[PDB]
């Protein structure tokens, strides 16, 4: 047993092969730390889970650098990133004071699609319902030519996105921590800590302490 | 178990024999006493040690004796 | 109508049939339970009741501990839980160690193999479900108070 | 509702024995026999002019309009609820025995 | 003389005073006897029980409750024909009471006296004499 | 009992060279953070009235540990806690702490096994070994010397450290 | 079988084609819970109410009977309930349906006892249903209509407590 | 006090620690068969 993606390393053994998006990567043998048959299709579900929130979260970052609806601009003010969601739910109620319910909304009807999905996630892995990991069903525009599923290439085109999308948005999290710039303006400026744009604190700002003690602290 | 001994001044009563709740105790021929018949202990890995065929005994001193010995389920009562 | 019974027909088991004990709703919750559910690894059963008794025990050390009043309570409430923990997991160990011999079976949690398993499980869920109670409260200031926050 | 007035699920109170709990039909009737009578109105000042039962409601919306604060213990909900309550589970337990056990 | 499983057991509603776990991993007792009638009798682990008329079979977790249930139905219902067998969990049957068909108390022949010191028991040996000795203190 | 891979066993001399390679690094490490006085709010000594009675230390002045003792000691929990969990539940690939009691033991080294020149068990013995030497010699030296361990571990090494 | 509401869900057991308003949605699997019958029935009593309810407050936004006005002023909606519960006129309504339900528990219980079709109180005047094909549209296009009344009745009050006008105010001035 | 960061170390190790673990080697021992 020799993986692929690492050719002196030992095979992971639960991993198939014949799953998409597999090149022989897990060292660690998380794969194996629980050994029920469905533990392999949860990681799965997870990883495209993953995917698909990052894939969103990419895009959204661009787009609200490119333009914004009408109006949000009003109440919201010039907060570009993380920033805008510490805002809206200081003017929700339960979180802070005011007449906003955007960040609540949201996780409201998330919420609801997410319990739905849960009852799938423990009926995939206990092995009643056939449905593969990620298979929602949900192809409203044929692509996948009579099946939603997807062919094998499109679905590694999923996959590989996905990951894609996980290290870009970190990324583009961890450059507005310190630089402020947001994802467009952090690009234009290949160099960066000469100028920095301000930027209100996150709502978990201990991490954020370490930079000037330890850390060299440029910006 | 415990250890249950008969001594030879057992009239032979069987007293004992009868008063023993786990059924260690029996009555064999013997040409001793005028009864014909001594109390005998061949089932002590049965004894609890309950000490009533003492009670019952009625030679001035004892001719059965109990001598608690090693504990086991048996001997302990214990239905657990 | 009677509704005290011999237990599973035998009359002279040291056990009787009542609803508490032998109901249809006892019987769904015991056999749902992770200790007694069907289709689940010993590590399993570990990792459920693991995350569940983590997860409570943050929040009594936190509440009432010595450090309560100090603004360093939740992390004392944190590291005490994890304390007990520990000490959890190595009461889990000893009994392994005495009460199973070696054999090949892994597949239940009354074996040398699978005790292992569920004591892996339940020292993953336990720091687990106390880290997650840890984040959720650190965070939420109505888990802060007891409610208080409204009034 | 465990179980309602019907053979629908297998329930079982016991390890062998079915029994069909009346959870709507019990429910219902105890509740709707508790409150009739308790209607009756008394110019007590723990009742207000109005029945046990109608004070009792009147006492929820009142302190669910003040929804986080809860009712002191002066307050009227603590023995209004109470008695209401007792008599429920009373008039409860009395028409689960006559309509479980007499059938009719 | 081999216990036979099949024979009925005396009505009983059940108790807690039963056999526990021990009882199925270690060993159990069993008492059949014989009723001329369908009475009731007290168990000696709880409540009360009837014995059917015909042959009755009971299980006890221990020797003496099933003594202590012989001597009961011997003292009121005058039934003798009581037999107490031990059961092991390998399916073993060991017959225990009466040993040879004839109650202890009454002599038989080919009983061998186990236990019987032939002195009187003030002529033992004193435990200085015996020390560091493997010899026995009865003489 | 010690048939478990406890006592002197290659197993025991592996994970106990593991333990003393990452505290020779630690060693460095903290000797060269202190210099450059990376460790944030040394001096202050942590308060009790914050911190509990557990953070007394019963010294002429103050009364109080470090706070500079007090994030050293928290690095040491961070691995500590690892250590734990990997013992109870480790990784499928990994070497256990103690081993299955049926298991065959391995070869002891000797006084030297064969060079390895790649990541192999041989060359983590013979780095193990030489790393549990190594701490106790910069032990030894700071206690017959006089000096500080830190300092020991700047000089041994030429001041490259601060 | 998987769930035509919820494709990735499989398909609820105790729910049936042969139900109306059945789509396969019950994704917390409720109906093990509790009895269908009887979960059927309240759907279809809470539809009738909802129904009732969510045209009541078109209604009473465009007109009011005579002399209505003169005992409530300026109340809308949730407002002339408490007025009224004074004057007694919700007192009125509330001892005749409670009147009603007193014989809609017997039918609930013939409900149980199966012999009754839920929510059936075979109350057809006009004669609609008489053909047995229009019969089906009309027992679906019930199920629908009241599902969307449940849904409209809770979104119209909010909007009241929100914006105290009634419905078609809302819709004329925001 | 001299060398006074002993008793914060000791107190809690022969306290805690050291009960801690002869109990568990204790219990081990008295409950083996062999
Ligand atoms: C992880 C994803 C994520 C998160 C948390 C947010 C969160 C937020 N966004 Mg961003 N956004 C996102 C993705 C995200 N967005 C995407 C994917 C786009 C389009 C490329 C945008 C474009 C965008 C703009 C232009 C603006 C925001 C704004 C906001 C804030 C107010 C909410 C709002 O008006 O959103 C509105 C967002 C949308 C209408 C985009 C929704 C696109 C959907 C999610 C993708 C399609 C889904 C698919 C077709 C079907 C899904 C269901 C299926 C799984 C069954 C809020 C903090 C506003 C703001 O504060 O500006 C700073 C604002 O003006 N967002
Ligand atoms: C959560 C993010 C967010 C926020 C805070 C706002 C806030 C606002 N929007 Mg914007 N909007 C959003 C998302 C958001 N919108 C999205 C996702 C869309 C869809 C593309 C729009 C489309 C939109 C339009 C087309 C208009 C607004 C307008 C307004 C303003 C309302 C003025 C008014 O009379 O209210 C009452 C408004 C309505 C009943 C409907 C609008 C208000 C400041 C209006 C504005 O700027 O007028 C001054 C306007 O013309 N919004
Ligand atoms: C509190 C209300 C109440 C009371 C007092 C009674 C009383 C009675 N019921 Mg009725 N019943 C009730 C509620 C009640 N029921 C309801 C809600 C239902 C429907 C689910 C029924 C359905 C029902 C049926 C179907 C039948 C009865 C029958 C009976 C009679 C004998 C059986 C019985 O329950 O013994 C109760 C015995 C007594 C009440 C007398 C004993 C005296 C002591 C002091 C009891 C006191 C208990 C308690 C403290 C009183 C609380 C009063 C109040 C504060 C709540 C008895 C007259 C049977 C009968 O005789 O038919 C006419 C019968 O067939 N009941
Ligand atoms: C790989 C680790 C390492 C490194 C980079 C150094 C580097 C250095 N050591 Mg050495 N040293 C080491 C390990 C190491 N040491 C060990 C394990 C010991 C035994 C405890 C010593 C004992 C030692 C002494 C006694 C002295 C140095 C000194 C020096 C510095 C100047 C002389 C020289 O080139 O060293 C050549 C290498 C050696 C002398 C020993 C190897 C130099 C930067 C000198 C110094 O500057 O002291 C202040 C000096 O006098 N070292
Ligand atoms: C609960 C609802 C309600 C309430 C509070 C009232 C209240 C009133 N109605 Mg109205 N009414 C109602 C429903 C209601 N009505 C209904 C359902 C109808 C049938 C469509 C009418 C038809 C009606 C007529 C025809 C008249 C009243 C009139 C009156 C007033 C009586 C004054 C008098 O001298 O006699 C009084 C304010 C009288 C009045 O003054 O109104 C013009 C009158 O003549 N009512
Ligand atoms: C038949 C169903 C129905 C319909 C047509 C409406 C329609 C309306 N409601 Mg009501 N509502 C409903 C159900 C409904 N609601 C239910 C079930 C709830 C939960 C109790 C609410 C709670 C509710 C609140 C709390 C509010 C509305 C508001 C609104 C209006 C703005 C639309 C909106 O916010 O969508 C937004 C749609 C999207 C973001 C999807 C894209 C609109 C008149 C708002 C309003 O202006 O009324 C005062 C408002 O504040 N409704
Ligand atoms: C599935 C389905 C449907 C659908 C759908 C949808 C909505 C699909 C949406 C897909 C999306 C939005 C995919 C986006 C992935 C983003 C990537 C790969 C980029 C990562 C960023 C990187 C690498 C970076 C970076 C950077 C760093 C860190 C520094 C930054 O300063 C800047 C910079 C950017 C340079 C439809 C309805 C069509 C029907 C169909 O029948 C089935
Ligand atoms: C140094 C150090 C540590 C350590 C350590 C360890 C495991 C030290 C082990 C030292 C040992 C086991 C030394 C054995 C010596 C035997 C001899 C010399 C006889 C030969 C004939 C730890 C890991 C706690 C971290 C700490 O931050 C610094
Ligand atoms: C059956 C039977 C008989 C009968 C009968 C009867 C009494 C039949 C009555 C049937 C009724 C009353 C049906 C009404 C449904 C109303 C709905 C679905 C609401 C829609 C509103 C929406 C969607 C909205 C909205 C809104 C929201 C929520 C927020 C607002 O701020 C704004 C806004 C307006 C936009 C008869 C006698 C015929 C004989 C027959 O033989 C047997
Ligand atoms: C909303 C909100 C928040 C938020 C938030 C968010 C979205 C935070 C985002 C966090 C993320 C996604 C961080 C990414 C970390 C990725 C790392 C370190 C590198 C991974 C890849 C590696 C190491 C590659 C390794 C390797 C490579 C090179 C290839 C070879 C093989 C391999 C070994 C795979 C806050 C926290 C700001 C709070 C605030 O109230 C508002
Ligand atoms: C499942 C699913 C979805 C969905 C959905 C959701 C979330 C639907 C939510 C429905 C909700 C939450 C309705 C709520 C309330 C109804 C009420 C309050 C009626 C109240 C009467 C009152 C208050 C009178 C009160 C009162 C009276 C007059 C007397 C005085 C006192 C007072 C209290 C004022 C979608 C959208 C994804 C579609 C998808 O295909 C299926
Ligand atoms: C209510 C009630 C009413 C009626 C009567 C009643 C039944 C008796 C009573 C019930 C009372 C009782 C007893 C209720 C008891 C309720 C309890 C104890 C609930 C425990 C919940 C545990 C959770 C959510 C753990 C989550 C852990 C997570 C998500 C993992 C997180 C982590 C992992 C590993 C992944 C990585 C990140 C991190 C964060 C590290």
């Amino acid at each position: 047993a020799k993986s692929k993606a690492i050719p002196f390393l030992d095979a992971p053994p639960a991993l198939s092969e014949s799953m998409p998006g597999y090149v022989g990567f897990d060292p660690l043998w998380v794969s194996s730390m629980l050994p029920d048959a469905g533990y392999v299709k949860f990681l799965q579900e997870a990883e495209i889970k993953h995917g698909r929130v990052a894939m969103l979260a990419a895009a959204g970052a661009i787009v609200q650098d490119i333009f914004t609806f009408p109006g949000v601009k009003s109440v919201i003010g010039d907060v570009k990133m993380t920033s805008v969601h510490d805002k809206f739910l200081s003017m929700e109620a339960g979180s802070g004071k005011g007449d906003m319910a955007a960040m609540h909304q949201l996780l409201l009807w998330l919420g609801l699609l997410e319990i739905a999905t849960s009852v799938a996630i423990i009926q995939s892995f206990k092995g009643e319902t056939s449905r593969g990991p990620g298979e929602f069903g949900f192809d409203p525009l044929n692509f996948g030519k009579g099946n939603s599923a997807g062919s094998d290439s499109y679905k590694l085109k999923e996959i590989k996105n996905g990951r894609l999308a996980m290290i870009g948005i970190g990324g583009m999290v961890h450059h507005y921590l310190l630089t402020g710039k947001g994802p467009l303006q952090f690009l234009g400026g290949i160099p960066n800590y000469k100028s920095c744009v301000s930027h209100p604190d996150s709502l978990l700002p201990w991490l954020f302490k370490a930079v000037g003690p330890v850390l060299p602290k440029i910006c | 178990s415990h250890s249950v001994k008969v001594y030879d001044t057992c009239i032979g009563c069987t007293q004992c024999v009868r008063a023993c709740p786990c059924d260690v105790l029996e009555m064999v021929s013997w040409d001793g006493c005028k009864a014909g018949q001594i109390a005998s202990a061949p089932r002590t890995e049965d004894c609890i040690g309950c000490k009533r065929c003492e009670t019952a005994c009625p030679t001035d001193f004892l001719s059965v004796r109990v001598y608690l010995g090693g504990e086991t389920t048996r001997s302990m009562g214990l239905a657990y | 109508s009677q509704f005290i019974k011999p237990y599973n027909d035998d009359p002279f088991v040291g056990n009787l049939a009542t609803p508490v004990s032998t109901s249809s709703f006892t019987k769904s919750l015991l056999s749902n339970l992770p200790a007694y559910r069907a289709g689940l690894s010993p590590l399993l059963r570990g990792v459920e009741i693991g995350l569940t008794h983590g997860y409570f025990l943050v929040g009594p050390f936190y509440k009432l501990g010595p450090l309560r009043n100090s603004d360093v309570a939740l992390l004392s409430g944190f590291f005490s839980a994890l304390g007990l923990i520990v000490i959890l997991v190595a009461c889990l160990t000893i009994y392994g160690v005495v009460s199973f011999e070696e054999t090949e079976a892994k597949d239940q949690l009354q074996t040398a193999k699978g005790w292992r398993q569920f004591t892996s499980g339940w020292l993953v869920g336990s720091v687990g479900g106390a880290s997650f109670a840890y984040i959720l409260i650190s965070n939420i200031p109505f888990l802060q108070t007891a409610g208080m926050s409204m009034l | 509702l465990s179980v309602v007035a019907q053979s629908k699920s297998d329930f079982e109170i016991s390890d062998g024995t079915p029994y069909t709990l009346n959870v709507p039909l019990v429910g219902a009737a105890s509740f709707i026999g508790w409150v009739v009578p308790t209607l009756l109105p008394s110019q007590i000042a723990l009742y207000g002019g109005k029945g046990l039962s109608t004070a009792f409601f009147a006492s929820i919306g009142t302190n669910l309009a003040k929804f986080p604060a809860p009712p002191g213990m002066t307050d009227p909900f603590w023995l209004l609820c109470f008695i209401w309550h007792s008599g429920l589970f009373a008039t409860m337990i009395l028409g689960s025995i006559g309509y479980n056990g007499y059938a009719g | 003389e081999t216990l036979n499983l099949q024979i009925p057991s005396p009505t009983f509603e059940g108790s807690t005073g039963g056999w526990l776990r021990a009882a199925e991993v270690e060993e159990k007792y069993a008492i059949t006897w014989t009723s001329p009638k369908e009475q009731v009798f007290e168990m000696p682990t709880g409540g009360a029980a009837i014995m059917r008329q015909g042959e009755n079979l009971l299980y006890l977790a221990r020797k003496e409750q099933c003594l202590a249930l012989a001597t009961q139905v011997k003292n009121s219902f005058k039934i003798t024909d009581y037999k107490v067998y031990r059961i092991f969990p390998s399916g073993e049957v060991q017959y225990l009471h009466p040993k040879d068909g004839v109650f202890p108390e009454k002599v038989n022949a080919g009983r061998v006296g186990v236990g019987n010191v032939s002195h009187s028991i003030g002529k033992n040996l004193n435990p200085a004499q015996i020390k560091f000795t493997s010899k026995s203190f009865n003489g | 009992f010690g048939g478990r891979g406890l006592g002197v066993t290659v197993n025991a001399e592996r994970w106990n060279g593991r333990h003393a390679m990452f505290g020779i690094f630690a060693m460095v490490m903290t000797s060269y953070m202190k210099g450059h006085g990376l460790i944030p709010d040394a001096d202050k000594v942590l308060d009790i009235a914050q911190w509990g009675p557990l953070a007394a230390v019963w010294d002429g002045a103050g009364n109080g540990i470090s706070n500079e003792r007090a994030i050293i000691l928290i690095a040491h929990v961070h691995v500590l806690v690892v250590s734990v969990i990997a013992a109870i539940a480790p990784f499928g690939f990994q070497d256990t702490l103690v081993k299955e009691k049926g298991y065959t033991p391995e070869s002891p080294a000797g006084l030297i096994p064969p060079f390895k020149t790649g990541l192999t068990a041989e060359a983590e013995l013979i780095n193990g070994r030489l790393a549990m030497l190594g701490v106790i010699s910069i032990v030894t030296a700071s206690l017959f010397t006089g000096t500080s361990v830190v300092d020991t571990i700047n000089l041994g090494m030429g001041k490259i450290l601060y | 079988a998987m769930s035509e509401s919820v494709p990735f869900l499989k398909k609820p057991e105790a729910l049936d084609s042969s139900m109306a308003g059945y789509a396969g949605f019950d994704p917390l699997g409720l109906s093990s819970i509790a009895d269908i019958k009887f979960l059927q029935e309240s759907e279809i009593k809470h539809c009738r109410i909802a129904m009732l309810a969510a045209a009541g407050s078109i209604a009473q936004d465009i007109f009011t009977f005579p002399g209505v006005s003169k005992v409530v002023g300026t109340a809308k909606m949730t407002g002339v309930h408490d007025v009224l519960v004074k004057q007694g006129a919700m007192g009125q309504i509330l001892l005749w349906t409670s009147f009603l339900e007193v014989f809609g528990t017997i039918a609930l219980l013939e409900t149980l006892d199966g012999k009754r079709a839920p929510g059936d109180f075979k109350f057809d005047p006009l004669g609609f249903s008489k053909n047995a094909e229009t019969a089906k549209r009309y027992q679906l296009s019930e199920i629908k209509n009241g599902r969307l009344a449940m849904l409209a009745t809770g979104g119209m009050v909010h909007g009241y407590f929100i914006t105290g006008k009634g419905p078609l105010e809302l819709l004329t001035n925001f | 006090m001299t060398a006074a960061y002993l008793p914060s170390i000791l107190v809690p190790i022969i306290g805690l620690i050291f009960p801690g673990l002869v109990m568990a080697f204790a219990f081990i021992y008295i409950e083996q068969d062999e």
